[PDB]
Formats: C-alpha cells, structure tokens, sequence
C-alpha cells in the first residue's frame, strides 16, 4: 500500500497549484480520500476529503471555494487544485486513507507528504499538555478533551489517536476511543468517556516518541488537536 | 465385501455405550430449558428499551 | 330542465367510476404486485393519470349545474391546467404500453437489453416531462375572463387568436388522436401478425383459444380507444369548421362527447389491468 | 443522528447499485441445461458451439449469450440439486439415436427423458431435443430393425420412418402438451445449424416469457 | 454371508438395549410445565439485496453481522440493525447451497455444485475481499461448512463424506466416512468437539472431530434428514425431514426424545435451529412460513409467516435478541 503525492515547491501568492496522489496496492476507488495539512510549525489540519464514487464532497471552512477536490479512479490518483493560494496554505499536505463500514478502520493510512511552500460550531478537541518527559519502561497517558460529547446515540465514542514520529508521517494507534490498528503494538490502549478520553502506554519501548494527535470524527469538519510531544 | 467387516465392527463398537435412563436426560433438558428462562429474549418479550430491532 | 341534471349526473357517476377503479388499481399494485417487474410501473402511471384526469369531472359538473364559474381565477388556472396535462399524460402512456408490447413480441433480443423496470421508471418520468409541454402553456394561458352571462375562463392569446387556437386545436388533435391511433394500430397489427408464426400458439386447440383470447383483448383496447376519442375530435374539427347554432341537441351531444373522452379514462384500468393474467393471482 | 453512519449508508448505496447493474446484466443472459445419458452425444454437441462437478460454457450468437450447464459430471441425489435450474430458459436433452440396440439404453434415454421432463420444477420449462449420431443410425438399421427396442413397431426399415417414430415416442412423454413444448432436431454438422435451431427455440421461449410478463399471455 | 446376521443382531442388541434404557416419555415428565404460550413474532427488518432465491444464511457471534448467499452469484454481508450491506463478495460460481461466518469475523466460507469450499478473507488490506483458500477434495456438492476455528473448517459433501480441513495447508486432515445418502446437513456441539450430521440415508451420525470415527447413530426418519442443530448445553439435537416431521434425540440416552409433528404439516423441513435457552424450536418448511414449536411440551407455539416462497435458511443470534430466515423470495427476514 502505497500514496505518493506531488505538486509541491515554491509558489507566487494568488496563484493556482494542484497536487496529484498516486495510489498503488490497494482498491483506490472503494476508499474515501481526505486531504490534511499540517503548518510547519504547528499541528495536523483538515483540509478536503472526497467520499467513494465521488458522491460526496467536504471542504474545510478556512479552503472552502479556493479549494477543490476529484479523484481520477480508473488512474487510481487523486487531485487537489488550489487557486488564490494565499501564504496561510503553506503546509506540508497529506493523503489520507479512509473506508466506512460497520467496524472498519477509517484513516488507517497517510502518505509522504508534499511540502507546498507560498512566499509571503466547529468541535475544539484540547490536548492540555504538549510536552511530556518520558523514560523508557514507564507508562505515560496522554489526555484529551471535547467541547462536545464525542459519544453518539448509538454507543459509538467518534475519537481518533494518531502518533507522528520524527520526520515521518502520522500513523494510527486507536480508532473509536477503544480498538487497536492492524500493527500496532497492544502496548498502547483507549479509553475515556463524552470529552474526556485518555491515551495509556505501559511498558514504554523506545523509538515511539513523537506527537500524538487527538481527533473526533463525530461531525465535520474534523478538528484534530494541538498535539502532545513525549521526549526523552 | 470389505465393508461388512468395517459395519460389524462399528456396530460392536456402537453397542458398547454406557446409555443413560430417558427420565434423567429428559430432567436435565428441562433443567436446562428452566435454568435459562429469564435469558431468553425471543421467550419473555423484551422491552423496546432493549431490543436493538 | 331535467337534462340539466340528467348531463351533471353522467358526470358524476362516470367521475366516481373512474376514481375508485383507479384508486383500486393502483392500491392493488402497491399492495400485492409492489412495481417489482418491468411492467407494472406503466399500469400504475396510466391508472394515476387517469384518476387525475377523472378528478376534474365535478369542476365540468358544477360549471355546467349553475353555468357559471364559481371557484374564480385561483383554481382554473390549475384544474383546465390538470385536464390538459393528464389527458396526454393517459394517451402517451397507453402509446408507450403498445410500444413496450410491441418490442417485447417482435423484437426479443433487442427487448433484452431494453426493457428493464429501471428503464421503464425512466421512459414514464420522460412521458410526464414531456406532456408538461402542453401542461405549462395552458397554465400560463388559462385566464379567467367575464362570460355573457356571469363568469367562464378559458383559454385566451394574443393577436391573432385566429391564428393561435386553431394551431392549438390542431396540434392536440395531430398530438393526441392521429399519432396515438397510428401507433397502436400498427404496432398491435405487427405484434398479431409476428404472434400468428409462434410454435407455442399453432395448433392443439387450447392453444388456439389462447391466441384468439389474446388477439381479442388487444382489438378491444383498441376498439375503445377509438370508440372513446374519436367523437369529442372530430366534434371540435367541425365546430372549429362549420358553424353551429345552439340548441338543445348540440349542448346534450358535446357534453356526451366529453363523456366519453373521459370513459375511456374510466374504463382503461378494466382493459390494462383487471384483464392482466398477472393481476389474476 | 447518523454521524459516521452516512459514508456507511452511501457505500451501501453504491454497493446495491453494483448489485443492481450486476443482476441486470445477468437477466440479458440465456441459461440452458445441458442432460443426457452416458456415452451420449452430449459432448459432441459442445463442440459444436464456438465455445468437478459443474461445468459452464458461454457463447454468443446473434447478440444473444448463452451460459450452457453441463451437470453430468456429478454423481449425486439429483432431487437434492436439481432445483437449483429452476427457472432455467430451456433443457437441452441429447439422445444418442446410435444405442437403440446398444445396451436397450433408448429405455433408460426414456426414463430419464420423463423423470426430468415431467418433473415438479420443469413443469412448463421447454426441452430442446438433440438426436445425435444420425449419420451413424444409417448402417445400424440396415442390420439391426427397430422392433429390437421397440416391441410393438410396424413399419419399414428406413430412417424416414424409424427416427420419426422414435421423435414420436420421445415427445408424447409429456402430460402437459398445452404448456411445454418440445423442439426436435436431428443433429447435423453441416454449417452448424444446431446454433440455429437452440436460437430458434430460445427465441420462442423469449416470445412467451415476455408475453407472461406483459399480461397478454 | 453371516457377517449380515451378525449385523442384524447387533442392531437387534442396540435397540432392545436401549428400550431397556427407556422409562418413561418426554411428554410425560413436561406435562407439569407451564406451557410458554402463544408467542407473537412480528418481522423487524427486511434485507432486501439478492435477486435469486437465498440458499445459505449464518450469524456472526456479535450478533450483528450476518453473511447470505444467493445463486445470483453474490454472497453479501450486512449489517442487520440498519440493514446496511457491509460487503457484496462476487462468487466464481453461481451454484452456491452453503455459506459459513467465522467466529473471529475474518473469514467467510461458501460452496455449492463446484465440489469446492472457497475461504474469503474479510479482513485484510487493499479493502477488498480476496478468496483466501480453495479447498477441492469432495467429489460432490457441498451441502454445509461450519469454522471450527480461523484453521479447522468441516465440510459435508453430496458424496457420502464429510471432511475436517486446515485451511493453511489447504488439504483434508480427517475424513469421516460412515453414510450412505447424500450428507445434507451439519452442527456442530457448543464445545467444537464433537459433530452431528444428517444424510439422505435418513440417519444422522454424531463424530468426534479429535479422533475421527463415528460415535453413535440415530435414526428414526422415514425420509431424507435437510436440517440438523444442536441442543444449546450440547447433549440433543434437532432434525427435520422431508416427511414433514422434527425429532429431538439424545446423545447419553442415545434414542429419539420427542417428535415434532403436525397433522395439518405435509411439507418437508428445510432448516431447524433452536433459541437462546432451547425452550424454542424454530423450524422452516416449503410451505413459505416458520413454526415455533414448544421443544419440550412438543406443541406447535407460534408461526412466523411473512415469506412468499419457501424458507431455504434460517438462524438464531447467538445472544438470541432474533431470528433471521431467508427464502427463495430473495428476501431476509429479521424477527424478534
Ligand atoms: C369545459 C372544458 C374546460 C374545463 C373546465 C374545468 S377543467 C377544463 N373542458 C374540456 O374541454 N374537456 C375536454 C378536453 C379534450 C380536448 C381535446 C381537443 C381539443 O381541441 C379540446 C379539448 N380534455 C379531456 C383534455
């Protein structure tokens, strides 16, 4: 499973650039796409997200008409076109994976990241703490905290943990406040209730330091949080 | 006719099982049936509160 | 006088029939055949249109029983408008039935791929498009206006109306009776011809009646489509043509004309669908 | 109120389009089952189309597709899986003409020719009958009469009359002459009129399922 | 020549030893229970996706999920609470008489006229679903399946043979062969450790799966036996026939208990399974509807008729909130 994406590099503010995500390994045209950027000296944002079959159309509030979002699916690639490109959209941009059935695990995987770069109601999920120091073999739990109940009517908790460690993309760690990704150590565990949820890793090995994000899913646009940096 | 060896010697087999009285493994179903009443929805009608269909 | 009452309740009776045996039909379709086949959904619109054409029967009748238009500018701008649109909303659905009949004997491997329930949903949304092409002008033109005696409303242009009601007279007649005919007849003609060549209706004498049954049903849909609108036609060719004086006899017989313009509304769920062998079950 | 549930919904969706278009696609397609005595002509008759327990073989003709359903190849309780063809447009039922004497095996032909013709779920399905070997029942009646599977036979000797005799046999084994109809064809290798002779048939049973559907019928 | 006279007299011996281990009826020890009355099933959901009529139909063990095959060509996945299909699977053959749902959820199983189990892996990457195993061996159609675990799978054939496969090495490890008819059905016990299964021989043989050979024999039946299902503690079974009539048997009392029949029923069986605490016994029949037989006052306590055709499937959730049938309607029905 591969997302490579380009159509980055230096750009004139007010102009239009799109960027072009080449899939290969997996059924692209059964996955919704998701765009998702990340400033370079802040947190992950989200920008677009195109469902299956192209029925389906987001965009965030901050891109929303400058933005526009397609997908090609016979040539398995995915496109963001950018036009009045002013120098708040200069960002690292993502392609993110997502499939939604019933116990599915959406978000699952992200690409490399382009490095676009521009001379110059909404739920607020807060990560209180943004700097941990950790030592390894220990136990650590990052929290979280939701200005709405991230629980729905029908006992699904919408709350997303991604990891993000140097110089890399993000990857997912928990997935509805309580299960595990495919590959994930069981080191790492959910649980919380309606805006209060709570990260635990016991037995801290090594190689896992990074920032941990803090998404909800329960309403779009998706607001991830600011995000929780554990140092040795 | 190979096979008539391997029936009688399946049938022999067969016969040598120690059988239980009809009265006691009629007791232990109904045992069983009673011990379950109550944790049986399509038995005693749940509540709409409950039921998930 | 009695025929002034006599005329309203031949109205009302062929009104009431034509309600409760569409209203019947299409309950009967929703209920125990669901519009699961590729039929089915032409049967359910042509009894809709005709429940709705039939509805506008006790307009006619009031107008008729006190000879006025009591219901002003707000509802006969609508109800002629309703008239007008499910008349030829009934007659093209009858068309497409002939038509669907006509590929599925004649052309098999074509009526394969065409005829689909999905299609058919397409080709009756199509229809209903379509004859809102006559559904809106008359619409937008269906002024009420001042009669004689109190109040009427018709259909009224600009100049010239010498030029704008015939055309309209004539393209509804060409519209709605010539093209109809022509396409019913010939396609039940080669649809009875192509059925007479079928190994499965040539001899064993059940199988004979089976095929005199079936030629027999379609000969009378279209002995009643013709019996039905050919008099109110040819009836306004020759008022539009030739002039005539009122009298008793004239008012009597256009009123039994639209009579029976609206009988074959009436009637057409006798033919289409309690004459059905799937509707038998 | 339906918060991730809606990409699930529209997935569902799609998924019954697919569904859909898939079934479509399959209803423009004409099934026949494919059933014989052993040692019949009812491989040599595949052959004659352009072309493990069931066997498929597609091939079109005259933009009509056919799916042939060769089941000989499975030794079972066949009331236990035979009412999975129901509804197939027509059986196609190969008798050899060669093995009237052979055994004998015209009688066996026969008993399974009625069970499966007369059979609860084949009640009106129409049976296209293939009299394979023709060519090779020339010589066997010059020697051999056809009073030998036939007791109660009086006629001449000849192919004129013995094949229509034993058509004759095969064809009044049916109760139901009002509802199902049986189409004969000896077969002949010459230009592959079988192909037209099964689109001929399969047309006709077209004609009459849509004749049902339509209410006409 | 007299290995056929000692044959006879060991089943002469097996019989009059159990008469001997007979005293008095089912019926007449129940006849003290309060009867559970006339219950009332009203349909609840209708999974309406299949186009062919619904041959196979199994649960998952949450309860939610439940896997149908049609001979459309297509097996589907849905979810029963808000009738969403989770999954549609294509089928490399439209002959489909079985289909199985692994306990795990990650495997579905399915086979037919093909003589071949095809193992689909739900969960994997690239979001789809691949066959992960074909498994050829049986030399006619396959007639059930059931996962003993995501490795061990049980195939019952139309040739007289049930097999015990590992799906990774992809070839049979046990073959119990004891039939004679067409086996048509298969349950396995609560522990997965012992089996039933019913044949056209009108016999239904109880296997143990570690060592491979044949326990004990029922019969009873005068016709073939469609439909098989354990007792929940897994001491009884239930069959159905096609002479219209349900039996429960006994595997310590080793002799039929009761007998479930109808005068007004001459329609064979076609599925049978109990409830949650087997006081229920849900049978299907051709006559397009259910009945709910009292399992131990052997009356018939309810009737579950919503189906146009007859009921090929039918199943119990294992936390018994509902009952599913399929039918040749092509359509699922959920009670509860
Ligand atoms: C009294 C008149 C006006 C009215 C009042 C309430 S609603 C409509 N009603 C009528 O004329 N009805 C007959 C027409 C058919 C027709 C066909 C060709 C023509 O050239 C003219 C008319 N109708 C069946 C569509």
């Amino acid at each position: 499973v591969q997302l490579v994406e380009s159509g980055g590099g230096l750009v004139q503010p007010g102009g239009s650039r799109k960027l072009s995500c080449s899939a290969s390994g997996f059924a692209f045209s059964s996955f919704g796409m998701h765009w998702v950027r990340q400033a370079p000296e802040k947190g992950l944002e989200w920008v677009a997200y195109i469902s299956s079959g192209s029925g389906t159309i987001y965009y965030a509030d901050t891109v929303k008409g400058r933005f526009t979002i397609s997908r090609d699916d016979p040539k398995n690639t995915l496109f963001l076109q950018m036009t009045s490109l002013r120098s708040e959209d200069t960002a690292m941009y993502y392609c993110v994976r997502s499939i939604y059935y019933y116990g599915s695990s959406p978000f699952d995987f992200w690409g490399q990241g382009t490095t676009l770069t521009v001379s110059s109601s909404d739920i607020v999920m807060t990560q209180a703490t943004s700097s941990v120091p950790v030592t390894p073999g220990e136990s650590v739990s990052i929290s979280c905290r939701s200005s709405k109940s991230l629980l729905h009517s029908n006992g699904n908790t919408y709350l997303y943990w991604f990891l993000q460690r140097p110089g890399q993309s993000p990857q997912l760690l928990i997935y509805r406040m309580s299960n595990l990704a495919s590959g994930v150590p069981d080191r790492f565990s959910g649980s919380g209730s309606g805006t209060a949820f709570t990260l635990t890793i016991s037995r801290l090995e090594a190689e896992d330091v990074g920032v941990y994000y803090c998404m909800q899913h329960l309403e779009y646009p998706l607001t991830f949080g600011a995000g929780t940096k554990l140092e040795l | 006719i190979a096979q008539a060896r391997k029936l009688v010697e399946q049938l022999k087999m067969e016969a040598n099982i120690d059988r239980i009285k009809v009265s006691k493994a009629a007791a232990d179903l109904m045992a069983y049936c009673e011990a379950h009443a109550k944790e049986d929805p399509l038995l005693t009608p749940v509540p709409a509160s409950e039921n998930p269909f | 006088l009695a025929l002034a009452i006599a005329i309203t309740a031949l109205y009302s009776i062929v009104c009431v029939v034509g309600l409760f045996g569409n209203f019947l039909v299409m309950y009967v379709i929703v209920r125990y055949t669901k519009m699961k086949t590729a039929t089915n959904i032409y049967i359910f619109n042509l009894a809709l249109a005709d429940a709705l054409a039939t509805s506008t029967l006790p307009f006619q009748s009031v107008n008729y029983l006190m000879g006025t238009w009591p219901f002003g500018n707000i509802l006969c701008k609508i109800v002629i408008s309703i008239d007008y649109y499910n008349m030829f909303t009934s007659i093209f659905t009858l068309c497409t039935m002939s038509v669907d009949r006509y590929i599925a004997v004649c052309h098999p491997v074509k009526a394969l791929d065409f005829r689909t329930p999905r299609n058919a949903k397409i080709v009756n949304v199509c229809n209903w498009i379509l004859s809102s092409a006559i559904g809106l002008p008359v619409m937008f033109m269906a002024t009420t206006k001042y009669r004689q005696g109190s109040i009427d409303c018709t259909l009224t242009f600009s100049h010239p109306t010498w030029y704008w009601e015939n055309l309209l007279k004539i393209c509804v007649f060409i519209f709605a009776f010539i093209m109809p005919v022509l396409i019913i007849t010939v396609c039940y003609g080669l649809m009875i011809l192509r059925l007479k060549s079928v190994r499965m209706l040539s001899g064993s004498k059940e199988k004979d009646r089976n095929l005199r049954r079936i030629t027999r049903m379609v000969l009378v849909v279209v002995a009643v489509f013709i019996v039905c609108w050919t008099p109110i036609h040819i009836y306004v060719i020759i008022k539009a043509l030739i002039t005539i004086p009122e009298t008793t006899f004239q008012t009597v017989s256009w009123h039994f004309c639209i009579a029976l313009g609206y009988t074959n509304s009436c009637l057409n769920p006798v033919l289409y669908a309690f004459l059905d062998e799937n509707f038998k079950r | 109120l339906s918060a991730e549930d809606k990409a699930a919904v529209e997935r569902s969706k799609m998924i019954d389009r697919n569904l859909r278009e898939d079934g479509e696609k399959a209803a423009r397609e004409v099934k026949l089952l494919l059933l014989g005595a052993g040692e019949s002509g009812k491989s040599t008759i595949v052959k004659q189309m352009k072309i493990t327990g069931i066997v498929e073989t597609h091939f079109t003709f005259k933009d009509l597709h056919f799916k042939m359903f060769d089941v000989g190849g499975q030794r079972s309780e066949r009331k236990k899986w035979i009412h999975c063809f129901e509804g197939v447009t027509a059986i196609i039922f190969c008798v050899a003409l060669s093995d009237y004497d052979l055994v004998n095996r015209m009688h066996e032909s026969m008993k399974l020719f009625d069970s499966i013709c007369n059979n609860k779920w084949f009640t009106d399905t129409s049976i296209i009958l293939f009299l394979n070997k023709k060519d090779l029942f020339e010589e066997k009646i010059k020697k051999s009469p056809l009073t030998i599977c036939y007791p109660e036979y009086a006629g001449s000797n000849t192919y004129e009359e013995a094949a229509a005799y034993i058509q004759c046999q095969f064809e009044d084994l049916n109760k139901r002459k009002d509802t199902k109809e049986i189409y004969t064809h000896f077969t002949c290798a010459t230009d592959t009129k079988n192909v037209q002779f099964v689109f001929d048939a399969v047309t006709d049973v077209i004609i009459k399922n849509n004749l049902k559907d339509c209410g006409l019928f | 020549d007299q290995l056929r006279q000692e044959a006879e007299q060991l089943k002469n011996q097996i019989r009059d030893a159990r008469k001997a281990c007979a005293d008095a009826t089912l019926s007449q020890i129940t006849n003290n229970i309060d009867p559970v009355g006339r219950i009332q099933m009203r349909t609840r959901r209708t999974l309406r996706g299949h186009l062919a009529k619904i041959y196979a139909m199994h649960w998952g063990t949450d309860s939610r999920l439940l896997v149908s095959a049609s001979q459309d060509g297509k097996l589907i996945i849905w979810d029963s609470y808000t009738t969403n299909k989770v999954h549609a699977i294509p089928l490399r053959s439209s002959w489909v008489m079985t289909c199985a749902y692994a306990p795990s959820g990650n495997y579905v199983a399915c086979g037919g006229l093909d003589n071949i189990c095809s193992i689909y892996n739900l969960k994997t990457r690239e979001g789809n679903v691949r066959v992960s195993r074909e498994l050829a061996g049986h030399t006619g159609y396959l007639s059930c399946c059931r996962f003993l675990d995501d490795n061990q799978i049980v195939t019952s054939s139309g040739d007289t043979t049930c097999a015990l496969w590992d799906i990774e090495t992809g070839q049979q490890t046990t073959t119990f062969t004891g039939h004679t008819g067409d086996v048509m059905s298969l349950s396995l016990a609560p522990d997965t450790r012992l089996f039933v299964s019913g044949a056209c021989d009108a016999s239904a043989k109880l296997w143990d799966v570690r060592e491979g050979m044949c326990r004990q024999t029922f019969t009873g039946h005068e016709s073939d036996i469609n439909a098989i299902c354990f007792f929940p503690n897994g001491n009884a079974f239930a069959t159905g026939s096609d002479d219209a009539t349900c039996r429960l048997f006994d595997l310590r009392a080793d002799q039929e208990l009761m007998t479930y029949s109808h005068d007004n029923i001459i329609c064979g069986i076609t599925s049978v399974s109990f409830s949650k605490s087997g006081r229920l016994l849900l049978a299907g029949y051709d006559d397009f509807n259910c009945n709910v037989w009292d399992a131990l006052k052997a009356d018939r306590a309810g009737v579950l008729a919503g189906h146009d055709n007859r009921v090929s499937c039918l199943g119990v959730t294992d936390d018994g909130m509902a009952v599913a049938t399929g039918s040749w309607d092509s359509f699922l029905k959920i009670w509860n």
